């Protein structure tokens, strides 16, 4: 795969005019993005203290809530169009592939 | 170990110099140091990355000798203030004499500050609880002693940070990575890392006598912490798997910026370190990594408009961020600014000014790049993309995001951004035409207007989904349903109202192109229809500013002469007819219905009927009048009756 | 070897702890009687 040139998938929307450029942006980024005058006031110590307390509360909340080969694997998956898709037509995210995976991997003093 | 009058002073003095010696020790490794210090039970005084469960309980003695002491509890988040309050309550001390008593350790000769955590000063959890004393003295002397001791302890902590930095710097490269890796883990295991790095003795800075020195020490310590974090980051592998815990580190930087934004040196260091981290973690910051830094930068930017130095620095930093990560950076910036948009938040004008700055080149006043550990040309991190963008590109990006997932929260945020941004762009165009009246300026104005029109047409085409119709859960659902529609109506009504009249006057100089195609008028009308369908059930949709602005401020401006466009009006008229028919059918709705907005709806209708009389022949309007007069009569207030009679008069005239 | 080292020092101080207990008893008795005296001084 490394021999072939890279060509990552890009965002494409069909329901748009023909004069709309549809800027160039990666599909993975869009997917993860969607899935997820007086200055006297700010100089007061009270405002700084409030901001710091807000930061500390956020940090406490976060605390409460809480290799190279694999990196290459995702890099290749992102760069090339047909990777991990068997026979080029099966579809890496097809329902029938899920059915095949579940039936094949089904296992059980 | 041994008590002494000048013990902590000696420790501070030693620490101020230890980091110079540490640079000359050959085989000093983190593991050995940690194990030795732990075995000696004094690691806290040397390593900032030291975790020690503090005393569970404390014993305090009163004024008299051998009087009943008190055995109070100590938790993980208890400060000496609550302990002192409990002491006062137990010892029956009048409130008038409540500012003369302080808790101090006679053995170690320490006078305790109110807002310093107890567990920090007594990390040792031994069989013996520390003995404190409630000593009475003049408030001034107590404050002076507290200032002195906190100054000394801050010096100690500065020395510790310096020691760690020096140790990290002076180690063999082959063993560097693992070392820094461990330095992360310990920091994550600390229950009080972010607080220790960020928290400051605010209440003491106000002291005129000794606040300046404390604040200087604070800014030095913050700078050192930032430097240490940068060193730790740059030692890691570039593809380290980060979770949300990254914030716990990145937020530290923010803590400095909030406190000392106005300090040229600290601001420079912050900018340089953020740029270095972004370059190092290319994959992370190219995906979701600017959602942690940017909000605080925007807040400071907006809150210090009067500081051209700070503004220029932030603009330069954002320009470098763009030159690095290009469009993902802009999208993440919009996501980060959406929550703070006001239209105590970032105004549409501050955002517009920041984008304006990004539109051009900015000089390095502070010489930030000197501190940047990367290639000075600083080419794009991703090989896919040498260009400069405009606001039009940002509008395109927002439109594309909306089109991709119209029914999503991020789409809502992008719509808000667009609503805040478009009017400023229009004003910019107007000003540009004004200052310079040359013909090419006019030509560029037409071209920009055309581009924006096409972009908004694409938006309206791709936002078809919202056309569909339809206790706290109900509120949330309705809010989500109506906000995007309101924002779209606002954007398009404002665009048409501003430009349309401007087209004639501009064309006066030196073939008017339709701003919005018929299909887009129909789409906007059926959006308004979907919104009206719920409007009688919910008061807030009736009060909707965007709905009212559309009905009474755009329907009169569109030229309904074209039979192709007319059905967009017919749909709205039919919906108004059906709606008022319902209102009249059952008085149950009529009991709680608010009619002041509906008067504005009728006012929009008759405004259209006045502006173009050609509307009046179409039959669907007659029925609306009839039911309306029927609805008049059990008596609508004046503001509605006046509108109804005015509509009747207009119809008669037509 | 580290286990045996730990065991050896642990048992050494486990022997020392008995002397510690006895002297602690004596000194606690003396100091408690002195605190009783001071209480009388109240």
């Amino acid at each position: 795969f490394e021999k072939f040139p890279n060509r990552p998938q890009m965002v494409k929307i069909s329901k748009l005019p023909s004069d709309f450029t549809v800027p160039k942006i990666r599909e993975s980024f869009m997917k993860q993005f969607i899935d997820r005058v007086f200055s006297i006031r700010a100089r007061n110590l009270l405002e700084k203290e409030t901001a710091v307390t807000k930061i500390l509360r956020a940090c406490t909340r976060q605390r409460m809530l809480s290799m190279k080969r694999k990196v290459q694997e995702e890099e290749l998956r992102e760069n090339h169009p047909y990777f991990d898709k068997p026979l080029f037509i099966v579809g890496r995210e097809h329902r029938f592939r899920n059915f095949c995976r579940v039936v094949v991997r089904a296992r059980f003093h | 170990r041994t008590p002494c009058e000048w013990g902590m002073d000696a420790i501070s003095a030693t620490l101020t110099f230890l980091w110079e010696v540490v640079g000359y020790v050959e085989g000093l490794f983190f593991k050995d140091l940690k194990q030795t210090m732990k075995k000696e039970q004094c690691e806290v005084k040397l390593l900032v990355t030291a975790s020690m469960p503090g005393t569970k309980t404390l014993v305090v003695h009163g004024q008299n000798e051998c009087d009943i002491p008190t055995q109070l509890p100590v938790h993980e988040d208890t400060q000496f203030e609550a302990l002192l309050k409990e002491c006062l309550e137990f010892f029956n001390i009048p409130e008038s004499q409540s500012t003369h008593y302080f808790l101090m350790d006679k053995r170690w000769n320490l006078i305790h500050y109110n807002k310093t955590y107890v567990r920090d000063i007594y990390p040792f959890r031994r069989s013996v609880s520390p003995q404190l004393n409630l000593v009475h003295m003049h408030p001034e002397k107590g404050q002076e002693l507290i200032q002195k001791q906190v100054f000394t302890r801050k010096l100690e902590e500065v020395g510790r940070v310096l020691f760690l930095i020096s140790l990290t710097q002076k180690i063999p490269t082959a063993h560097k990575q693992s070392h820094v890796s461990m330095l992360q883990e310990d920091l994550l295991r600390l229950p009080s890392f972010p607080r220790s790095a960020i928290d400051a003795e605010f209440s003491l800075f106000s002291d005129p006598q000794a606040g300046k020195e404390l604040f200087g020490l604070d800014t030095l310590q913050k700078s050192l912490w930032i430097q240490l974090l940068e060193e730790m980051f740059l030692g890691m592998p570039s593809e380290f798997p980060w979770g949300d815990e990254i914030m716990l580190f990145l937020n530290v930087f923010n803590g400095a910026l909030i406190l000392h934004p106005e300090d040229s040196a600290l601001l420079r260091q912050y900018a340089a370190t953020v740029i270095n981290t972004a370059v190092h973690f290319n994959h992370l910051f190219s995906l979701s990594g600017y959602q942690w830094i940017l909000p605080t930068m925007l807040q400071v930017y907006s809150d210090y408009e009067s500081n051209p130095q700070l503004r220029q620095a932030i603009e330069f930093a954002c320009h470098q961020f763009y030159i690095l990560h290009r469009k993902p950076f802009v999208l993440q910036l919009f996501a980060s600014v959406a929550p703070l948009l006001e239209f105590k938040g970032v105004s549409a004008q501050c955002l517009f000014d920041l984008l304006q700055s990004l539109e051009g080149e900015t000089t390095d006043i502070l010489d930030i790049l000197e501190l940047v550990k990367a290639e000075k040309p600083l080419k794009s991190l991703d090989f896919c993309y040498d260009l400069t963008f405009s606001i039009s590109e940002a509008i395109k990006l927002c439109v594309t995001v909306v089109a991709y997932a119209p029914e999503s929260f991020r789409s809502l945020q992008m719509l808000m951004v667009l609503e805040a941004l478009v009017p400023c762009y229009l004003q910019k165009l107007k000003r540009q035409t004004s200052q310079v009246e040359t013909v090419p300026a006019a030509r560029e104005e037409i071209a920009a207007t055309a581009a924006l029109a096409t972009s908004l047409q694409a938006l309206l085409y791709s936002v078809e989904v919202l056309t569909r119709p339809m206790e706290l859960d109900e509120r949330i659902a309705r809010e989500e349903f109506r906000r995007p529609r309101e924002s779209l109506l606002n954007i398009c009504t404002e665009f048409y109202k501003h430009c349309g009249p401007r087209l004639k006057i501009l064309q006066n100089l030196a073939i008017a192109l339709e701003l919005l195609d018929v299909k887009s008028h129909m789409r906007l009308a059926e959006i308004a229809h979907s919104l009206l369908k719920l409007a009688p059930y919910d008061t807030q949709t009736m009060e909707s500013r965007g709905l009212r602005r559309y009905i009474m401020e755009m329907l009169p401006i569109t030229d309904w002469t074209a039979e192709a466009v007319r059905p967009a009006l017919i749909l709205i008229l039919k919906r108004l007819d059906r709606m008022f028919n319902k209102i009249h059918k059952m008085p149950t709705l009529r009991r709680q219905v608010e009619w002041e907005p509906a008067s504005n709806l009728i006012e929009g209708v008759c405004l259209t009927l006045q502006r173009q009389p050609i509307i009046s022949f179409l039959p669907h309007l007659r029925s609306l009048i009839n039911v309306c007069v029927n609805l008049v009569m059990l008596s609508p207030p004046l503001p509605f009756s006046t509108a109804v009679v005015r509509l009747v008069a207009l119809q008669i005239q037509a | 070897e580290q286990l045996e080292y730990t065991i050896e020092e642990e048992v050494a101080k486990q022997t020392i702890r008995m002397w510690l207990k006895k002297c602690l008893k004596r000194i606690r008795a003396k100091q408690q009687q002195s605190c009783s005296i001071i209480h009388s001084l109240r």
